[PDB]
């Protein structure tokens, strides 16, 4: 799977 | 690529040393973002590409450690 | 010597096309149609809207990512039958019609008043555009050859070029305005309406477009035709079946198509609507008046004698 | 209120309806448990499951996320983060 | 930084560890952002990825979780919301 890590 | 175990070795020993130029360059920060007024636009894309790549480069190093071999 | 002339070479060849030589836009409307917000949202302002207009300026700024040119673009604005010559004739000029286009906002609150406003300013501006290509005695008029024979077959992409039905020697993209209201007209009102704007679109070589926060269209065709400013022409599908949407792109609009010249506009004309004290003299004052009377006169005077040549 | 997108990895379709949803969900509720759930539900129906929102005035979030289905953006003051996850 | 947990499904050991979790990553770091990626990457080590992590004081979510992976409580005033979801 593409997935991508993130944060706000 | 029977050799390439040789350049993964070098990356992780070389990192502890380009690491820390983020926090670094965070610690300028604090004095560029006021005088600057703001106009860190070219900081800030920057340091969104360093959050995605370092995050990247910890988790091939994860996998490779045991893929390799 | 020569050390001048290559100085002044360089710098004399470069400078025209760090950004370069920017373009204006002029916007004509009616008096509080809605244009003014139109405008300061394009240009990323939170500025309340102001109804009236006389001959208002602002500016905006983009960059392009690899620095910051300062992509300075420059608006004029200018509502109702209102001192159109007097304003209108002041920032445009033919050195600089090159750079210059228009765009027209319509308010879809009155259709019926909106037509002989709409026309009206735009007869004025076109006949004003129409003659400053040479007015100023432009001995070296292939600037002016340029200009019309590419606007003129910009539109006429694939439809032959028969004629032009209406000379309009300037860029025109044509959007409305407060479309809200639009959907609350009679369906066959909203039908010769949407004919009325298609067949204009025609006679200018004007795209049409919708007004809504999901329509990006909007924003970017004032862009294009600003100097690409927010993009490229992005040409989508007419909407002449949906009829829900209004769109246009210019050059497909055939009349045979958007109608299905006079007998068009007489049909959608006739249909939709055919029936388009300073003096204070009974007062009495002796100190007040005579002062003011007699400061009135002799500053006007003054400034009348001054001579200037404006 | 005002739409400011912030952070996006998303089609400009999807953009725009999450813009469109949020600006219905804030207008329609005031809890922000409902506002979110509005906007959930309507990113699954139109785009499939499994999306998931946050709607607050306060918060931070560390998240993973499909590809192409992540934003961030106001309305006024309250931030929205609307991703898909599953 | 006393902890409550208002409402889990979820084992008692992971409960406890989200506590305590959540309890030093709120000691160390002061932006939400920061909190809440510390109590993620540590999931995704012990539990298998892929979790999620959340950290507010103001916020309504929606969300879809795993069964037996879901937890929400406060240290203090500060909500953190815990979870798996791919």
């Amino acid at each position: 799977k593409n997935t991508k890590q993130a944060y706000v | 690529i029977g050799d390439a175990n040789l350049q993964y070795s070098k990356l992780q020993e070389r990192k502890p040393e380009i690491l820390p130029l983020f926090q670094e360059a965070e610690d300028k920060n604090r004095l560029l973002r006021t005088v600057a007024g703001g106009g860190l636009e070219t900081i800030s894309n920057l340091k969104a590409k360093w959050d995605k790549f370092e995050l990247m480069m910890e988790s091939h190093q994860l996998m490779i450690k045991d893929q390799i071999e | 010597e020569t050390l001048w002339e290559i100085a002044k070479a360089e710098v004399e060849k470069r400078g025209i096309n760090a950004e370069i030589a920017e373009k204006f836009v002029f916007f004509i409307g009616s008096k509080n149609g809605g244009k003014t917000t139109i405008i300061l949202r394009c240009l990323d302002r939170d500025e309340p809207p102001k109804p009236t207009l006389a001959l208002e300026y602002t500016y905006g700024r983009r960059a392009k990512g690899h620095n910051t040119p300062k992509d300075i673009a420059h608006f004029w604005e200018l509502g109702g039958g209102t001192s159109l010559l007097d304003l209108i004739s002041i920032p445009i000029t033919g050195d600089t019609l090159r750079t210059f286009s228009l765009v027209l906002v319509l308010d879809l609150s009155k259709p019926n008043d909106l037509w002989p406003t709409m026309e009206n300013l735009l007869q004025a501006t076109k006949s004003h555009v129409d003659k400053v290509i040479m007015k100023l005695g432009k001995t070296n008029a292939k600037a002016v050859s340029e200009m019309r024979q590419k606007i003129w077959n910009n539109m006429p992409k694939d439809h032959p070029d028969h004629e032009l039905i209406d000379p309009f020697p300037v860029p025109l993209v044509i959007i409305g305005s407060k479309y809200d209201v639009f959907q609350d007209f009679e369906s066959e009102k909203r039908k010769v309406i949407c004919k009325t704007l298609r067949f204009v679109a025609h006679y200018y070589g004007a795209s049409l477009m919708f007004t809504s926060k999901s329509e990006a269209l909007l924003l970017k065709i004032r862009g294009v035709i600003n100097q690409l400013a927010f993009g490229i022409d992005k040409s989508k599908s007419i909407c002449v079946d949906q009829n829900k949407p209004l769109f246009i792109t210019a050059g497909l609009d055939s009349f045979g198509q958007i109608g299905s010249p006079m007998e068009l506009w007489k049909k959608v004309y006739e249909k939709l609507f055919p029936p388009k004290d300073p003096a204070r003299d009974p007062q009495y004052a002796e100190n007040e008046v005579d002062e003011m009377r007699i400061q009135k006169d002799l500053e006007l005077e003054q400034y009348k004698r001054s001579s200037s040549k404006s | 209120r005002k739409a400011v997108i912030k952070n996006a990895d998303m089609s400009e379709e999807m953009q725009q309806d999450s813009v469109e949803c949020a600006t219905q969900a804030l207008e329609k509720y005031n809890i922000e448990k409902d506002i979110a759930a509005h906007i959930k539900k309507e990113f699954d129906k139109k785009y499939n499951p499994t999306w998931h929102c946050i709607v607050g005035r306060n918060f931070g979030s560390y998240v993973t996320h499909e590809t192409k289905h992540f934003i961030y953006f106001y309305l006024g003051q309250v931030a929205i983060l609307l991703f898909k996850s599953g």
